């Protein structure tokens, strides 16, 4: 089984910053991308978790491959197609040639430059090789349910709790915390930051009331430093956006 | 890993073994290794969807499976030096030296008791690996039996394999098992089915294994019941209540209701194993022995493959068939 997981100093060595391409820029790179293949699965009806696997092969591509060699939608568009197949969801590649090419302009999708079909074709072979044929991946959303159904403090607090971190978890899919931590991980931080948020006391609707450390029921060994990073980092997101 | 990335050249094609679903199927030579090894080849973009679904699933299943009884995909290869669509995938597989329909069909090998003692205990217990993982295989038959030279069982082709989730409300594909192999729950119409599926498959095996002919040898469904029901008895909810829940139970039945003859259409076979024989042919699903249970029985408990010699078969696959058109 590979290794899926770098460290904050890996991350600033990918094969785009090697070739000049700056943290800032990569960054939105990465942005963009993932949230073309969440506007195109979403306009063609697809599972959150086949849209949050086109997005993992997505990033993890861009940790053996630089945005100045492949272009951005061109990959988004190519993960997509492979994710619909991994996730019993097909969709067939001329819908997703279609659906890109009515939400991008023209020097957007000059990506996919004279013949738009065989950019994503031709490239599912180096996807498959780059992410070594290991095609089951798992996501938050599903440790983020089963975590909060043992959390008994209050109904309508702990499904507040839960919508909100259900959207911080799309927000991470932004960010590249799926290439830092396990999704069990940011099922944990997201739930945290929506506590913060909301200004709701987690430890109350635990087992252990009297324990802060309430998220160690769950994860074993993850200490608050670690939560809090990712907290800052998704926080980030929202330089601009109303956090919420 | 590097699940992906070596080249073919690496291998020494010795001859084309056969087709499966997605392309050509090959015996081929490893230089460095010194095992021999089967690759199922995967061309791309000869159908317009790219990489093929079928081939997907069976990767994705075959990663999360590892048995001594499972068949052995040992990575992934290219054509290489790729862009380029020339470039084709390559499935590498441990080489099997036959399949049970082959060795079954060349007329030319026996099967005492302890030999199908043997097989029996691997095949179910490849099985239960996979029904204690939450994985039914639905193409269970005598050509997917693989079986080598120095007697080990392996059960193979994937590709039909599917996850299911315990006793929950979760709908599959009607028509998955062969038509000699397929249990009785299918040929009604139910839909969401078991690992029971699975196990009527093996009873077929094992009734074959004594007989030189399958058990069940029909063309349409209609007749393929009837035949189950001269043997096994005609469904009814005396001795399997959830009949009248299925699809087709009024619309398709046997002109007689027959009593279970099982015992008497096969009174040659072994008592331990004409019982656990019986065991696994029970028309309830919820009746049929599960690959636990099927281990725990009489004619497998004390079974162990590892101290048995095997039998000896041809050191390669041939039917033999006369010449026929
Ligand atoms: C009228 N009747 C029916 C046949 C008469 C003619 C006749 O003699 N046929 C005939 C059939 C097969 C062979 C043969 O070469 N073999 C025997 C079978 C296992 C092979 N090793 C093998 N090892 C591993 C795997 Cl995963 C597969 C495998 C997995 N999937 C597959 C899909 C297709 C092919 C192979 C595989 N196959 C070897 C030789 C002759």
């Amino acid at each position: 089984k590979p290794c899926w997981y770098w460290d904050k100093k890996d991350l600033a060595h990918t094969p785009s910053q090697l070739e000049g391409l700056d943290p800032a820029t990569e960054a939105r790179y990465r942005r963009e991308g993932a949230r073309f293949i969440f506007d195109v699965g979403t306009r063609l009806g697809l599972h959150y978790d086949t849209l949050a696997t086109g997005i993992i092969y997505f990033h993890r591509f861009y940790m053996f491959h630089s945005f100045k060699q492949f272009p951005r939608y061109v990959t988004g568009a190519c993960c997509l197609f492979l994710a619909g197949k991994v996730e019993e969801t097909p969709k067939k590649c001329k819908d997703i040639i279609k659906t890109a090419r009515s939400l991008l302009n023209d020097v957007q999708f000059g990506q996919f430059g004279d013949d738009p079909k065989e950019e994503v074709m031709v490239l599912e072979r180096i996807l498959l090789q780059t992410i070594k044929f290991d095609l089951q991946v798992e996501h938050p959303y599903q440790f983020l349910l089963k975590y909060a159904k043992q959390l008994k403090g209050d109904k309508n607090k702990i499904q507040k709790l839960v919508q909100m971190a259900w959207t911080f978890v799309n927000d991470s899919l932004c960010t590249t915390l799926s290439l830092q931590w396990e999704p069990e991980i940011i099922a944990v931080a997201v739930m945290y930051l929506a506590g913060r948020l909301c200004k709701f006391e987690i430890q109350e609707w635990t087992s252990k009331p009297m324990y802060r450390r309430w998220w160690e029921q769950f994860v074993q060994d993850v200490p608050v430093d670690v939560l809090e990073d990712i907290c800052h980092q998704i926080l980030d997101l929202y330089s601009q956006g109303k956090q919420q | 890993i590097d699940w992906g990335k070596r080249c073919v050249d690496k291998f020494d094609i010795i001859g084309i073994i056969g087709e499966g679903t997605y392309g050509q199927v090959y015996k081929a030579r490893d230089k460095d290794t010194g095992e021999m090894v089967a690759l199922k080849k995967v061309r791309l973009d000869n159908e317009k969807e790219g990489f093929p679904i079928t081939a997907i699933r069976e990767i994705k299943i075959l990663r999360q499976l590892t048995h001594q009884s499972i068949i052995n995909m040992k990575e992934i290869v290219t054509d290489k030096e790729d862009k380029k669509d020339k470039g084709a995938f390559y499935l590498v597989f441990e080489y099997m030296d036959h399949d049970l329909m082959g060795l079954l069909e060349s007329g030319l090998v026996h099967f005492n008791e302890n030999h199908i003692k043997s097989f029996m205990r691997q095949l179910m217990e490849g099985l239960d690996y996979c029904h204690k993982k939450n994985f039914l295989h639905r193409d269970i038959k005598c050509s997917n039996i693989l079986l080598n030279n120095r007697g080990q069982i392996k059960l193979a082709d994937f590709g039909l394999a599917r996850l299911y989730s315990s006793e929950e409300s979760r709908p599959y594909t009607n028509k998955v098992i062969t038509l000699w192999y397929r249990p009785p729950e299918l040929l009604l119409g139910e839909e969401r089915y078991t690992p029971a599926i699975d196990v009527w498959s093996c009873g077929c095996i094992l009734g074959e294994l004594f007989t030189k002919k399958p058990i069940f040898q029909a063309n349409q469904e209609l007749a393929q019941l009837e035949l189950i029901s001269r043997i096994c008895g005609s469904p009814c909810p005396a001795v399997w209540p959830d009949v009248i829940k299925l699809p087709y139970f009024n619309t398709m039945k046997p002109k007689k209701q027959y009593r279970r003859k099982l015992r008497e259409e096969f009174v040659f076979i072994p008592a331990a194993a004409l019982d656990l024989f019986d065991y696994m042919l029970a028309l309830d699903p919820s009746k049929r022995c599960t690959a636990e249970q099927a281990l725990q029985c009489e004619f497998l408990r004390d079974v162990e493959p590892s101290k048995m010699p095997p039998p000896d078969l041809p050191l390669w696959q041939d039917c033999h068939e006369l010449w026929s058109k």
